[PDB]
């Protein structure tokens, strides 16, 4: 039981420090889309009129 | 691991003769009959016939007390030298050096 | 001493043996998969474990029947040894001083048709040795088919446990999660390179069709080159696409198979305890059944002592080593038959 | 060192029966090391 | 040689053998040593007798 513990706590600490690592890249790919998002905001000047 | 396993069958035999002269030896009671002709020398007897028959089984239940002697003697020391054995097989096979 | 818990544990892996896949698609929908290119780990392999555990199991089912049938037996030899023993052996308590010396009972050695009871008895007992040392060697040869060594028949098994063990400490070690882990890094690299092809490959096909669009030799030299290098390197280049989203496909699939095989080692680790509580079960068992063999030779070496020559106080001694081992094989029958019976009521209680 | 453990009281038991051979002089003396291995064993049993 | 790195491989596995060759020979050597000790002592008890 004890073997099975320590297994499965080092097994969700990986899967929690994965987690968190995902959680960051998520996270720079919402700041790729900055330029992106500015870019097409820099372009957008003409509209209708 | 094959002499250790063995070595694990040793020891439970070991403890099965334990058990065999743990009740031989210690739980039977020859002394109760050592003291029981004791008592019937106390006894006053025409040592002809009784005496001389006494002092017979006298010899004959310390025969009895030897053969356990001898039971302790030869099983313990066979198994003790056999898990000398396994100890040559254990402390005397080693590898370490290269 | 032995207790009932014991046994329950052992049908706890009566339990667990019955309930295992024994046919290749039941091992693989157990498995949940057919495939993990892991040597040793094999679904072929595990089916062949699985076929040494549940006939491990179809083994122990008959063989827990044939220790109930030794059960009934050492309760009928507790139950006739006692009263014939006890009752006859010690009707012959009396034995007064005055015949004790005088009489010399290795002479007259009624009762010495009665004596032939005795040995007629004295050969049911080394009968109920037998029997005894068979069921002892089909218990300890289940424990060494369980824990390992030299069978009593002559055969160096491995025992079960250990393999178990080992096939464990694979699906701990040469599981290898973190080979799931640097080939999900490999699909992550493959696809960050391939994507930025796929960048590179549209800013390739708007430069080539640039170069096209200008004139009649540079419609001619674009279009030769670079029109086919598009077709081409997009071919490659979905084709690499397809390889990731393949290796997506097995192994970030294996993801989830690795989980699979997790729980997998989950219940291998369980089958292992509880094949540890079986193994201290058959300890306190099988040195119960060696206590039993070991008073069956205490009575009977004494009883290779017995002759005609059996005189008053000598015979009050060998009378002595008769009725000495028999009261604490009695002590452990009885004892023993209160650990088969209230075992019995566990089962509608829990299973 | 465990079976040096284990095998060194078998040494001293044959130092104990070293000490035996008391042919028919007494009666009382006789299972004192006897009870003592006994609850060593009884001790020794519990450690199994 | 940078075919020689896999073949310097296949030398050091060469040389591990030659290593686990070269530790049975001590083996054997002690071997060697406690069984000519013993015929020394046989040849020694001979020549007790014979003198």
């Amino acid at each position: 039981t004890d073997k099975v513990l320590q297994a499965e706590q080092l097994r969700q600490k990986q899967l929690t420090e994965d987690i968190a690592t995902k959680e960051l890249e998520r996270k720079e790919i919402e700041k790729k889309r900055d330029k992106i998002i500015e870019a097409l905001d820099v372009i957008r000047e003409h509209n209708l009129v | 691991s094959l002499y250790s396993q063995r070595l694990d069958v040793i020891v439970r035999e070991s403890l099965s003769s334990l058990q065999v002269k743990l009740e031989n030896t210690l739980a039977l009671t020859y002394f109760t009959t050592l003291e029981e002709i004791d008592e019937a020398l106390i006894s006053q007897d025409i040592d002809e016939e009784s005496k001389s028959e006494m002092r017979k089984e006298r010899i004959n239940i310390i025969k009895n007390l030897s053969n356990d002697i001898t039971q302790l003697k030869q099983l313990f020391i066979e198994k003790t030298e056999l898990l000398d054995k396994s100890s040559s097989d254990l402390h005397n096979v080693v590898i370490i050096e290269g | 001493i032995f207790t009932k818990e014991d046994l329950i544990n052992l049908k706890l892996y009566v339990r667990k043996g019955l309930s295992l896949p024994t046919r290749q698609d039941e091992v693989e929908a157990y498995l949940g998969y057919k495939k993990i290119d892991v040597a040793g780990l094999e679904p072929k392999d595990i089916k062949l474990l699985f076929d040494e555990i549940h006939n491990h199991a179809l083994n122990w089912n008959d063989v827990e029947q044939a220790v109930l049938q030794q059960s009934l037996d050492l309760d009928i030899a507790a139950k006739n040894i006692i009263s014939t023993g006890n009752e006859i052996i010690n009707l012959i308590n009396q034995m007064p001083i005055t015949l004790r010396v005088k009489t010399l009972l290795g002479d007259i050695t009624v009762a010495s048709a009665l004596k032939d009871i005795l040995d007629d008895m004295k050969g049911d007992i080394n009968r109920h040795q037998t029997t005894t040392e068979n069921v002892r060697k089909k218990v300890s040869d289940y424990r060494i088919t369980l824990t390992g060594g030299e069978l009593s028949s002559g055969d160096k098994v491995n025992g079960l446990e250990p393999q178990v063990k080992t096939k464990y400490d694979l699906m701990e070690k040469s599981n290898m999660r973190k080979s799931i882990k640097e080939l999900d890094e490999k699909i992550k690299e493959k696809r960050q390179r391939i994507e930025q092809l796929k960048k590179d490959y549209d800013k390739f096909v708007g430069l080539s069709f640039t170069g096209a669009i200008g004139g009649i030799i540079a419609m001619a030299i674009t279009g030769g080159i670079f029109g086919a290098k598009a077709e081409n390197a997009r071919k490659e280049k979905n084709a690499l696409i397809s390889e990731v989203a393949e290796l997506e496909s097995k192994v970030s699939s294996q993801r989830a198979l690795q989980t699979a095989l997790e729980a997998l080692s989950l219940s291998f680790s369980d089958i292992g305890i509880r094949m540890v509580d079986a193994e201290s079960a058959l300890n306190h068992l099988d040195f119960m059944w060696l206590s039993v063999l070991n008073q069956i030779t205490e009575s009977q070496i004494q009883f290779a002592m017995i002759n005609n020559a059996l005189r008053l106080t000598s015979f009050v001694n060998k009378f002595q080593q008769v009725i000495t081992p028999w009261q604490s094989v009695g002590d452990s029958a009885r004892q023993l038959v209160d650990i088969f019976d209230e075992a019995i009521k566990e089962y509608k209680k829990v299973y | 060192v465990e079976a040096e453990k284990l095998s060194r009281a078998w040494h001293i038991f044959i130092h104990e029966i070293t000490a035996l051979q008391g042919t028919s002089l007494n009666e009382v003396e006789l299972s004192k090391p006897l009870i003592k291995q006994q609850i060593y064993l009884e001790s020794l049993i519990k450690q199994l």
